[PDB]
């Protein structure tokens, strides 16, 4: 029924694209099915972005040591340019670190008749002289595959001249349907051209953190808590990340998919080419996080580590206790919904639980069903017109490099405890019964759902925020974190439940109606 | 900070590090909310809209509302042409907008799309409910910048809504240029402090500048009225405030209504607000009143009064053309030196009119560049450092590496709260200015002095 | 810096150390400047005259004229009768005021001096040119503050001039209080806003903030003239804004005119100004029309965009007590803690309101001390430190030892320039000191982070 | 002429009063004879300050680790604090430094009627356990001599109980008619109370700078001359200067007096009791601190003195000639006026005229005859009603420690010689030729001046700048230097220098009048 009063607007060729979109959650229909990653319906004020902002802005960017070019005119890079709060610093106090820039070809007129690959080229060489970094990426843009310049080809001659890798990304704005195209478009030049390629020699206990790109120091937080139990994190693809590191994510026994969406092309890959496995983790919310460290621990087996992790639990719980309580005072009792990326919406419910907060909607802007419904239903999952030209990659066993990490039998067995090995259950799951899913939420959405169901707070990105607050309901971005964190790991809940607290407690959101009134 | 920057120059003529500019769409999106009932449209992949829409949220920390068509590999092949038409009668729809204000980006623009043409047959295929209406500019990403787009949506405006219905409003038409919806308020009480009748287009004020009521309105209070847009063609004449993002819509007025328009600097600083006023009392015969008289003097009076910690001064300045020619006229009249002087919107107009008021204060040695941006900036400055900084918020970075005095300018500024209620325009808006410059040269100066050089007063 | 104030306290019982405010007479010169075509008078030796038009001086960055009686030893034993008599005549001889309003000081109120004797005898011997005028208070130094200065002139004032003719103006009078011409602006204008006539006294708009024209103008455009000024016992009420500067003056003015007059808190912030707003209303069946609405909704829009960073946030205030009850009042809600709370100004109406606002917020801990000095804030924060720090000038040395982001408010501010055209009352003042406080907080913070955190979005 | 136009608007009685304290040069009368030093008219707007200024804001406030503590209301106080620039700092990088306070009895009401001596004593104890200063001050203000608060008294008690001196001023606003009373106070009890108690062994080539405060830096800057040349610098009464060394102030072979008018009475006391000698001398302008430097040298006669003082001068001039040049280049032929406190008026001439500027009227605010005519004039002054209760004090030689420092017949040899030894010839000798004195110079005063004159540029204060500058004419302050400094010493003729020609080019004088007119 909320569904039928959302759906009730649309004109009758959208209303029936859109219904498949909206599920809400029965305990008949416990495994309910939704339709996503379709393309977007003109005109209906999505939040979308593009494959270049998938490819470059997301996966690629956070690499510190690489020089990102953006090949196309001024706006894709301009739009690029801190918006997204991945964190770095020069490796050890002293790698280079190209957070700060964003590099571009520029493209004019003259570029989009005769073509661009001159410039393409003469900016390559220029950004080489002036930096001698690890890398140079070139990353396509709307009008380059249209226009005729073959970047691959530009990137391979310059590559060969001036003595480093150039890697091409053929990520334009038009492919697949939102960002994820972008995703797998930088997950395949990653797998193949430099996860592998290093030379270092691996470590005990290695594991690496995939689809965690350090969003306002998440990823240090989970590396500090990692490192006290004693691990070593031979790369987090790609938050904080050198080339070297990347180059070197083979050296590792496990993988950690924090966002699975963007990341999991690799999970898949590096299972297949070098035998590594790996878990879905959540870093975020204690509930995820114990839930996370415990699951890693049996990968392990190890009666002291095993120990020594129980251990950091308990005094970083400790240190924390009294604020959780405070927020489950303050917030108990509390509705919210939340449109995020597509990770967050379902990474984030366990915290909110934790407070005591309802979560009544859920949505992914570009996710897959199996985001929504978990991988057991990727088997039926069809790939329609709209990402049919994303490119399939196909790996296979190194045989100087391949290994069985956890021997056939043993990883049955963790499964068994519920140890999830190559595996992911999805956002509705979790979810309370009657609870509803909105794939792709427009606008128009978004109005019915705040009139029908008055959440107390509105999680979702900046677009979204002040329309959400101008109806006098908090909106806390959970892309930017409204320029703050960590939100990820045990502080990260005390910054996060701080700043929700004080958002709700404001004392403005009272004073609203004039007292003419 | 900024560690990769190198102090030795070698010239760039292909990587473009750090602009000093950013695309059309944008300027577009902006000149179309400045109507009332307005929704703007982009015609082309969805990442450009988003991302135009997020700017002007990140600046003025309000919602910024536009549709877009939604492109995927499909119309890269067949056109946008089913795109537009499916998304027109979604939006009417569900959104209900009086007006749909089209712009386009680099992909529609590459692929060649017609707009004319589909919104023909929108027409004829009956689309658009009457009472209703559908409007376009091009906008290609590839030419020119933001300053551009909004130049290019204000000539389409003209082109749709202008007309000369032979009948005198009695008005004249300003269009105030690439400048704040404070700017805008702040030009249009001048004109009702002279007394003087005028419809102003673009006019963003009251739409992302606005209230928290506890109801969100899709579309907000302000705008023009589309009924004022047409009687745009039966006004006296038509002030251009700033060339570059005005002259093409004055023009094209003129050619379609016979509305003559005079072009004037954006009005910033002594000279600039000087020639406006002037302007306007000239084409109308009016006095200045004692208002404005006072505000001017006020002006003068802090200038004078302030005058000791601008003199010689070393002034860095970047941004939008317009803006930044006004503004560095300002530095002179202030008795300062604008040092290094750049804007990444291409044309001549800023590197003749720069090197001409620099020549005629007798100053030499400035750096003047016509597409340069922040690296070009930052290298001088390792080179010669300055004791001013003046740009949009990516100057910050540069103002924290080399330790100058910041002054956050035009377009965008995204890390701080309510500056979007302040001109820059006109003796008020001048006013602000010296007490910013000379507030954070001096808070600098208290700051580092040695504790026995530190002073009550200043 | 201020290295010898310790940590660990001793209370002071006799050692008065960096005062919180300062003496009479300088109010009341204040005051009498917001009267057109008025010299004010200092009826003692010369050192305090030539040091109060000195601070006005330093404050607004404007001339500050005023004569003294001059005392030598001579009259300081056995009357200054002569002294002031010869002072008139040299006065209106050489300078020609149309009124002379005189105050006093601790020498001429210690000796007794009868200035109402001193003013007839001058009445009665024709030394008062026809068509002149000579008012007096007393201001006595050691009693009170300059506050209580300013609200004894405007009692001067109102028993001098205030006549009840019985032929009523249909206006509301209203007593700014010890605010800035910036300020008194700003209250006009919401009244003109509003369509209410008006008369308010005193008022420096005009006199402390006028233009530079090129020609010296000893009695400025401003003031409110003598005859409005008798006029104001012809109103229908009298709005007393700030009880400690204004109230005393409505009281008067009741008792001998029967106006009637109703106290409010100086309006600053959300209800300070909602209550200011509503009294007008309530007044005169007036509509509070769609300007001001905006201005509101605008400022509540603002608390909101900007209240992650207020949230929680220490603040020490320092000042006169009207405009730090009022301020104290829009910390709490913006959200933040009244943290250390002091006036210089003897009261008890300042303990008791700022300890209410406390306790209905539900604040526990901080500090509020009447008579109180910058030593004691200081000491205060060596102990517990705050995040944001509010006061005049004097505070510099405080927030530049402590770190601590500064606001400079109230009076005197003698090191920035511009300050005196920015209102801190209504809707647009609090506006200005959001935006004025959130911007010295985030320039703390972008300042000393690590280059890791630094943003560009904030 | 110019006098008979400014004596105009004045009331007969006024007039009359008025007429001898402005005087114009002459062929016919070279040194006209002022009237100085008289009572201000009451009305006439006058820039004058009291007694309690000159004694406690002016002489004794720059001593920086001796409390200085107001008896009074708060007014006196709080305008101390700051307005006057005199630097200082923490002698050897440690010592006390109270600069940055004012220190009040903030008398009230219960004060005024049943006395204050409570309260003093109760702050003057407060004072020194909170701050253990080297000493401590008592200074009274107007009603204190009213209601007959013994304030010597109070001091001597508490001297005895605390163990450290106590100085108490009766420097009542009201006391003579100006600032100058307070100079003649505080010098009184510095005499006798403060100098000669120290105990450090005297050293060579000592000297003493007197009446110097150290405004915007200017002692620093002489004293960095002085002691590359070589000389021991004492001691500077008061600018920066510690208890201690105005105590030890009778260890030097010769005292330099730069502000006559506030320092001259302990010059003449210095030399009866201590047979130290002095000169006049002027740190400012190249010719000032050059022939003062010169004189410094005649007097010790030592002949690498003498050598280093030739180089050190040589070197200095030599750094800043260029600017010199600048100066004289920008400022060739233009007109000023100068109306300072009691010195400057005068000191800061040679400069100017080095400038190429041409002074046309000059005037101090509360100097005597003496500062106008000469020290040749003062057995005819003739001390008035207004200023006779002044004490005046009497030192006798010290039977032990007074000395012949320079031999009578070299005295005698080097006034010869042009040496100003116990001498100094006044204001108006320097003046050119039909040039104008005015003596208490008042706002009508300044307005005809400005009218008739049209000066290019007005020297005076805080209180006359606006006036000034609201009339189209610049208007440098000569008290506070506009928040800048040193304007002393050879540094400070460019720091000088630069500042006026940024004056009188400043752009905006030119815009002043609107297009519309
Ligand atoms: S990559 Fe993805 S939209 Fe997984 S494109 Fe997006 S820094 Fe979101 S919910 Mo912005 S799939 Fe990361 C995301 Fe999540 S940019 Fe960040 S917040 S966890
Ligand atoms: S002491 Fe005097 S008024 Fe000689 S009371 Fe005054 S710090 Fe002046 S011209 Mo202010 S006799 Fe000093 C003076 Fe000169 S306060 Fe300073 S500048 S050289
Ligand atoms: S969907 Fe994506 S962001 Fe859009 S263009 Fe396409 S790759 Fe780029 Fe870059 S310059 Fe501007 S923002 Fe575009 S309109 Fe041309
Ligand atoms: S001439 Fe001088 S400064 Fe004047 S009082 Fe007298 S000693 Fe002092 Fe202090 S408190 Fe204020 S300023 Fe006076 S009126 Fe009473
Ligand atoms: O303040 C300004 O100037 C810019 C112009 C467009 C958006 N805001
Ligand atoms: O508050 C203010 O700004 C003014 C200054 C003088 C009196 N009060
Ligand atoms: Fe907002
Ligand atoms: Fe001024
Ligand atoms: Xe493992
Ligand atoms: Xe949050
Ligand atoms: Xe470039
Ligand atoms: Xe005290
Ligand atoms: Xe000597
Ligand atoms: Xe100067």
């Amino acid at each position: 029924n909320l569904k039928d009063e959302i759906l009730e607007k649309y004109i009758p060729k959208t209303k029936k694209t859109r219904s498949g979109h909206i599920v809400i959650k029965t305990e008949e229909t416990p495994n309910p099915e939704i339709v996503a990653n379709t393309r977007t319906v003109p005109g209906i004020i999505t939040a979308r972005g593009c494959a270049y902002a998938g490819c470059k802005g997301v996966v690629m960017g956070p690499i510190k040591d690489m020089v990102h070019i953006t090949h196309g005119p001024i706006g894709c890079s301009f739009y690029t340019w801190g918006g997204r709060r991945f964190k770095s610093k020069p490796e050890n106090g002293t790698g280079l670190n190209f957070n700060e820039y964003v590099f571009s070809t520029d493209m004019q007129e003259s570029d989009i008749v005769f073509g661009g690959v001159n410039k393409l080229k003469d900016a390559i060489h220029e950004a080489y002289e002036m930096f001698h970094p690890a890398a140079i990426g070139v990353y396509a843009t709307c009008p380059v595959g249209l226009i005729g310049d073959d970047i691959l080809a530009v990137a391979a001659t310059a590559s060969k001249e001036i003595g480093i890798p150039v890697h091409a990304f053929s990520c334009e704005g038009y492919k697949g349907v939102s960002q994820s195209a972008g995703h797998h478009i930088a997950n395949n030049t990653v797998m193949t051209d430099i996860i592998g390629k290093g030379n270092k020699e691996q470590k005990k206990y290695s594991i690496n953190v995939l689809g965690e790109y350090n969003i306002g120091g998440d990823a240090w937080e989970m590396d500090r808590v990692l490192e006290k139990i004693g691990y070593h994190v031979n790369a987090t693809l790609t938050g904080d990340a050198t080339y070297e590191k990347v180059q070197n994510a083979d050296k590792a026994d496990l993988n950690l998919v924090q966002c699975h969406r963007s990341i999991n092309y690799i999970a898949e890959m590096m299972e297949t080419k070098y035998g590594i496995p790996w878990i879905k983790c959540n870093f975020i919310g204690v509930d995820g996080i114990v839930e996370t460290l415990r699951d890693m621990a049996k990968c392990f087996d190890d009666p002291e580590l095993t120990k020594r992790t129980e251990e950091v639990i308990a005094e970083e719980i400790a240190a924390i206790q009294d604020d959780l309580d405070y927020f489950k005072e303050k917030l108990q009792g509390k509705t919210a919904c939340l449109y995020v990326g597509g990770s967050r919406s379902h990474t984030y419910m366990n915290m909110l639980k934790s407070f005591g907060v309802d979560s009544l909607v859920a949505g992914f802007e570009f996710a897959h069903r199996d985001d929504y419904e978990g991988r057991e239903v990727i088997p039926t999952i069809k790939i329609d017109a709209d990402s049919k030209n994303i490119p399939e990659i196909t790996v296979t066993p190194d045989e100087q490099k391949y290994r069985v990490v956890i021997p056939e039998d043993k990883v049955e067995e963790l499964k068994k405890a519920g140890v999830p090995l190559s595996s992911y259950g999805g956002m509705m799951k979790e979810m309370h019964d009657g609870t509803i899913l909105i794939d792709d939420m427009n606008h128009h959405d978004m109005e019915v759902v705040l009139e029908k169901l008055k959440p107390d707070m509105f999680f979702a990105g900046i677009k979204e925020k002040f329309v959400i607050q101008k109806g006098g309901v908090l909106s806390k971005q959970l892309h930017s974190y409204d320029y703050n964190g960590p939100y990820a790991g045990f502080r990260g809940v005390v910054n996060f439940g701080h700043e929700l607290v004080n958002g709700i407690y404001t004392p403005a959101w009272k004073m609203i109606t004039p007292p003419w009134k | 900070m900024l560690d990769a920057t190198p102090k030795e120059i070698v010239e760039r003529k292909a990587l473009r590090i750090n602009p000093a500019k950013t695309c059309q769409p944008v300027g577009a999106m902006y000149a179309a909310l400045g109507i009332h009932n307005c929704l703007p449209h982009s015609h082309g992949s969805q990442g450009c809209c988003s991302y135009h829409r997020t700017v002007l949220s990140r600046h003025f920390k309000e919602p910024a509302m536009a549709s877009t068509s939604s492109f995927t590999e499909g119309a890269s092949v067949f056109g946008g042409g089913s795109n537009i038409k499916t998304a027109v009668k979604n939006i009417f729809s569900l959104y209900n907008p009086d007006i749909i204000a089209v712009h386009t980006t680099c992909l529609s623009e590459t692929l060649g799309d017609d707009l004319p043409t589909y919104i023909s047959q929108m027409e004829d295929a009956g689309s658009i409910p009457e009472g209703k209406l559908v409007i376009h500019t091009n906008t290609p990403s590839y030419v020119g910048s933001h300053v551009t787009g909004f130049a290019n949506m204000v000539q389409g405006i003209v082109n749709y809504l202008s007309e000369n219905t032979g009948a005198k409003n009695g008005k004249i038409n300003v269009i105030p240029g690439f400048v704040g919806p404070a700017d805008m308020r702040e030009i249009k009480r001048l004109f009702e402090a002279m007394d003087i009748p005028y419809i102003m287009f673009p006019d963003t004020s009251g739409v992302l500048d606005g209230p928290t009521t506890g109801e969100y309105k899709m579309y907000p209070e302000g705008g023009t009225k589309i009924e004022d847009l047409k009687d745009t063609g039966n006004s006296d004449l038509t002030l251009s405030l700033g060339s570059y993002a005005s002259d093409l819509g004055a023009k094209t007025l003129e050619k379609k209504c016979k509305v003559p328009f005079k072009t004037l600097r954006t009005p910033i600083g002594v000279s600039a607000t000087d020639e406006f006023i002037m302007a306007l009392s000239e084409a109308t015969g009016k006095e200045v009143p004692a208002s404005i008289e006072e505000e001017r003097g006020q002006l003068i009076d802090l200038m004078i009064d302030a005058q000791q910690y601008l003199q010689g001064k070393k002034v860095a300045l970047l941004g939008d053309p317009d803006e930044i020619i006004a503004l560095s006229k300002f530095i002179i009249e202030l008795g300062a030196i604008p040092k290094y002087v750049v804007t990444g919107t291409p044309g001549m107009k800023f590197q003749k009119e720069i090197d001409a008021m620099l020549a005629e204060a007798g100053i030499e040695g400035s750096k003047v560049k016509v597409e340069g941006d922040f690296f070009d900036v930052h290298q001088w400055i390792k080179n010669e450092g300055v004791d001013l900084l003046i740009s949009n918020t990516y100057g910050k970075f540069i103002a924290r590496e080399e330790n100058i005095p910041f002054v956050r300018f035009g377009f965008p500024i995204m890390d701080r709260y309510g500056h979007y209620y302040n001109p820059k325009v006109g003796y008020k808006g001048a006013i602000r200015l010296v007490e910013e410059i000379t507030n954070v040269i001096l808070d600098k100066i208290e700051r580092e002095c040695t504790e026995e050089d530190f002073e009550v007063v200043r």
